[PDB]
């Protein structure tokens, strides 16, 4: 009803991962198949997660592009 | 002189007189407590589960901000230290001692430690530490004096005309990049002259752009 | 009568003083 908003803890690591910078996404570099084949994709991990699918220039199959399949995966 | 005896007269005009005094009063006390340090957490010194001291780590011991908060020139956001950093020195420091036994109950188990905020922003707000402090402003004029806090407490409501008085202004409260260090330094006496050349220098665009909505909220 | 329109006087410049300062150099 007060203090405008509540405690909002906040949980560190207990060891740091050893390339990550904490509030900088990192892109990993993986395929996604559609009827067997694969297709190269770009995907963005935030702090371990993935959030975001994005074609892999340098994969023939996907120049930058994806479908909508790999986008909802 | 019907119904009515006679003081009514100064009483009806005394009750119009203090109807008006306790509307205002109402308009007052509303506004007070939406600005004061209980409702915004100002001054207010928020106890931790490990009670950490900055004034002991910082003052005493020496350790600089980076050591523990290593991505604030990096990323929008200021690491706060995993227990592996309070580990490197209580390892040997202090060992077997209550003050320290959360830090040494994880680190042995993956539980982390659920220190509360004392910071906190709207999440519609989006702060970034790295272009703040690259463009010389540091961390006294925004958190104060932390070298000197036993317990941390927030030194001001994070109001929106609070960022707005440093964007629309900025000569004022630019430092000549010695933001890290230097919590001793404080603003020149020639603070203006000094401003508008730092601000020339490092680029900082005028008040047009930095107070857009998108700047901030998304 | 005059005296009263001094105290309405008083009492409006006052109560300005007094929100002023809330909404301005409070904070
Ligand atoms: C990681 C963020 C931490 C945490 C949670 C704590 N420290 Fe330190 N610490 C260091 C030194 C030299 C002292 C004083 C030694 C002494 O008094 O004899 C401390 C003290 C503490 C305490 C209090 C212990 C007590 O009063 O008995 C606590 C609770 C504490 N620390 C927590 C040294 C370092 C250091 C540099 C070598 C670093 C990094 C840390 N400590 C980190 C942490
Ligand atoms: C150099 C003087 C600084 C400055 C400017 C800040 N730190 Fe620290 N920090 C450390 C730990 C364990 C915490 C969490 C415990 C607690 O907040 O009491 C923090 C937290 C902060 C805050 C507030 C965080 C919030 O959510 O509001 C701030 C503003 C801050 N720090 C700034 C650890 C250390 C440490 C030893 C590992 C050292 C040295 C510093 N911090 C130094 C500084
Ligand atoms: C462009 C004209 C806008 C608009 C339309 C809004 N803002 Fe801001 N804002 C900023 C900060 C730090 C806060 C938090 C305030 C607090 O915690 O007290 C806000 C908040 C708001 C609100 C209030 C939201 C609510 O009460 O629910 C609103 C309505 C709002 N904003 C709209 C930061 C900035 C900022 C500096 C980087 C600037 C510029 C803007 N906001 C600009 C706008
Ligand atoms: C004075 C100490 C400031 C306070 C208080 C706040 N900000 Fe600021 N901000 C400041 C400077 C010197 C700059 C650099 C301007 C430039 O052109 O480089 C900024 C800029 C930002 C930015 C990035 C600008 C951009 O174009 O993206 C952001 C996102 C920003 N400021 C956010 C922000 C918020 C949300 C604040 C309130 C919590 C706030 N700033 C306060 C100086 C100062
Ligand atoms: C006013 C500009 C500003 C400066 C410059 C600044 N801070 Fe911050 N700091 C903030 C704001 C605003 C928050 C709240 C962030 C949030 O709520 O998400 C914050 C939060 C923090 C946090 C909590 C963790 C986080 O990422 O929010 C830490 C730790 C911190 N500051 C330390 C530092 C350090 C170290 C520096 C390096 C000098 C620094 N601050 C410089 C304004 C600033």
């Amino acid at each position: 009803a007060c203090t405008y908003q509540p405690r909002q803890y906040i949980a560190p690591f207990d060891r740091q991962p050893e390339g990550r910078v904490p509030g900088i996404p990192q892109y990993f570099a993986s395929t996604l198949t559609l009827g067997g084949y694969g297709t190269g994709v770009l995907v963005r991990s935030n702090e371990g997660r993935p959030t975001k699918v994005e074609g892999n220039p340098r994969h023939p199959a996907s120049l930058g592009g994806t479908d909508l399949f790999a986008q909802a995966e | 002189a019907q119904i009515f005896p006679r003081n009514a007269n100064l009483l009806s005009r005394l009750s119009i007189f203090a109807l008006v005094l306790l509307v205002v009063e109402g308009i007052l006390i509303l506004g007070v407590y939406f600005r004061s340090n209980y409702f915004r957490q100002v001054n207010v010194a928020i106890e931790q589960p490990v009670a950490f001291s900055h004034q002991l780590h910082v003052n005493v011991v020496g350790i600089d901000c980076r050591y523990c908060h290593t991505s604030v020139d990096q990323s929008y956001f200021a690491n706060i230290p995993a227990t592996e950093t309070c580990m490197t020195c209580h390892s040997q420091i202090k060992t077997y001692s209550p003050l320290l036994e959360k830090v040494r109950e994880s680190y042995a188990t993956g539980k982390p430690i659920e220190w509360v905020k004392v910071y906190d922003l709207p999440n519609f707000v989006y702060f970034n530490h790295s272009i703040h402090v690259n463009k010389g402003i540091g961390c006294s004029t925004c958190h104060g004096q932390v070298n000197n806090m036993p317990v941390v407490w927030q030194q001001q409501a994070l109001y929106m005309g609070w960022c707005l008085n440093c964007h629309r202004n900025p000569e004022l409260y630019v430092r000549p990049r010695e933001e890290v260090y230097n919590m001793d330094y404080v603003p020149p006496s020639n603070q203006l002259e000094i401003g508008r050349q730092l601000v020339a220098e490092y680029g900082i665009m005028p008040p047009d752009q930095l107070t857009n909505c998108y700047v901030c909220h998304r | 009568v005059k005296p009263v329109f001094l105290a309405v006087t008083l009492t409006g410049m006052v109560a300005f003083l007094l929100m002023v300062w809330l909404f301005a150099f409070y904070w």
